[PDB]
């Protein structure tokens, strides 16, 4: 959600309350939601290396922005109780996202300020990178599981010409212990089922007479077969292909079909059992990641403020939530309220007389 | 965006930052002085102790 | 983001540009900064323009 953050030199101690609810420097006449940011104090460290530090920090900030949006996109691609459209109310660490940006908590224990700010930034990079690598592995493994399910359903997808007959026919439908014979399963459509049951005698010779017994009848083509000499399989196929007698040599196997179906059921149950925890792991990864992201955004805002305002660490900032379609009036009013801060050099373009970065969906 | 004196004010920023860097240099120089007398002490103390024990 | 004084001077009678031939007025508004990164990117920019 769109959200604004502005910092100021802080020339007066009254700005402690102006960060919350000044009337003269209010936004939208005390209508926009404004709350002072939970501002920490950090060491200076450097200034000659600081410009490039903030630049690479901005590059890394775009990187982690891509990372968190990728996490949200993947969790939406889960498509069950988490989507970009429905059930999108995913709480910021169990507390509503708006409620946590309005109540951001800053901690020193995880990231001591005594260390270099580069040390903290690279530790954040390391943590987010390990999270990202684990996410790539999770994507590969779990989406491979879902693809295995989808491809096993592709094996369950299609008419009986391409779908196995495990639960339709029996072992005895062909001639077990054949002497010189083969029960060629020449599936004939319903437009011609009534024809083979009489033509089977003439369609080949050196065969078993009275082999007119049908097996089953299906919507696309009626299952059926015929017994005949091993060399005569060629001759019968060549003679029968012209009378709309499709040839489909089916092999029965109880063991292997049963094993495949058991593998399917195993995969389904194990997939639910891996899918619950998958949502849990995705949630915690996204969770720790955005908290690191709001922290690093606050860090970059701090660095820019220290760059701009002065040797003291006296500066004063606050979140801001304009009412819709009035933020242009705020653009003008805040231009007026912040131009006297500079009162000289700073066309504007992006080099505003104020400090600002944009947070959004 | 600075008047003819605020330029000097923020130049005093940059100079006080050079002072902060000189103070960090002083802190690290003193800390490494502490480390260095400890290290050189350990080295020369070990050498002298070894010579005395061999003679003994 | 540089904050150091300005050595100002002006050039009158602007001898033509060495490589083109433009007799256009010139001036110098110079400032010095300590950061090495600045000594890279600021000078890259000025070469750009």
């Amino acid at each position: 959600t769109e959200f604004w953050l502005i910092s100021a030199p802080g020339e007066k101690t009254c700005q402690q309350t102006w960060e919350k609810l000044h009337a003269a420097t209010t936004k939208n006449n005390n209508l926009a939601v404004s709350s002072k940011f939970n501002i920490p104090d950090l060491k200076v460290g450097t200034l000659d290396v600081l410009v490039g530090l903030s630049d690479e920090l901005a590059k890394l900030d775009a990187f982690v922005e891509g990372v968190v949006k990728k996490v949200a996109q993947y969790m939406a691609d889960v498509l069950e109780d988490s989507k970009d459209k429905v059930q999108e109310n995913l709480l910021a660490s169990g507390v509503d996202l708006v409620t946590y940006i309005t109540r951001f908590q800053w901690d020193m224990a995880k990231y001591p300020i005594k260390q270099s700010l580069k040390n903290i930034s690279e530790i954040i990079a390391k943590g987010v990178t390990q999270i990202d690598n684990d996410l790539k592995s999770r994507a590969s493994a779990y989406n491979n599981l879902k693809g295995n399910l989808q491809n096993l359903e592709r094996k369950n997808a299609g008419s009986l010409l391409t779908r196995s007959l495990a639960e339709i026919v029996k072992k005895d439908d062909f001639v077990l212990d054949s002497e010189y014979l083969v029960t060629l399963l020449v599936v004939v459509p319903k437009l011609n089922h009534n024809d083979w049951i009489k033509q089977y005698e003439t369609l080949a010779e050196m065969v078993v007479p009275r082999s007119s017994n049908v097996l089953s009848e299906d919507q696309d083509s009626y299952l059926c077969n015929v017994t005949l000499f091993r060399k005569a399989v060629d001759d019968f196929r060549h003679k029968a292909r012209e009378n709309k007698f499709i040839v489909r040599d089916f092999q029965y196997n109880e063991e292997e079909m049963k094993a495949d179906k058991e593998e399917m059921t195993r995969l389904s149950t194990d997939k639910k059992k891996q899918f619950g925890p998958l949502v849990r792991w995705l949630k915690v990864n996204f969770s720790e990641a955005f908290i690191a992201w709001i922290h690093i955004k606050a860090l970059r805002v701090f660095v820019e403020s220290v760059l701009r305002y002065g040797l003291p660490v006296n500066f004063q900032a606050m979140l801001l939530q304009p009412n819709k379609k009035s933020v242009k009036k705020l653009r003008e009013v805040l231009h007026e309220l912040y131009k006297h801060l500079d009162s000289s050099a700073a066309s504007q373009q992006e080099y505003y007389p104020y400090v600002y970065y944009k947070i959004d969906c | 965006a600075l008047s003819d004196a605020d330029v000097q004010k923020q130049i005093k920023h940059m100079m006080a930052f050079i002072e902060q860097e000189a103070n960090e240099k002083a802190e690290e120089i003193d800390a490494k002085a502490e480390e260095e007398f400890n290290i050189e002490k350990g080295r020369l103390v070990q050498t002298q102790r070894l010579k005395i024990m061999e003679y003994y | 983001r540089g904050n150091v004084f300005l050595r100002q001077a002006e050039i009158e009678n602007p001898l033509e540009d060495p490589v083109t031939g433009d007799y256009v007025h010139k001036s110098v508004f110079i400032i010095f900064f300590q950061g090495d990164q600045l000594k890279n990117r600021v000078k890259k920019i000025c070469e750009g323009f």
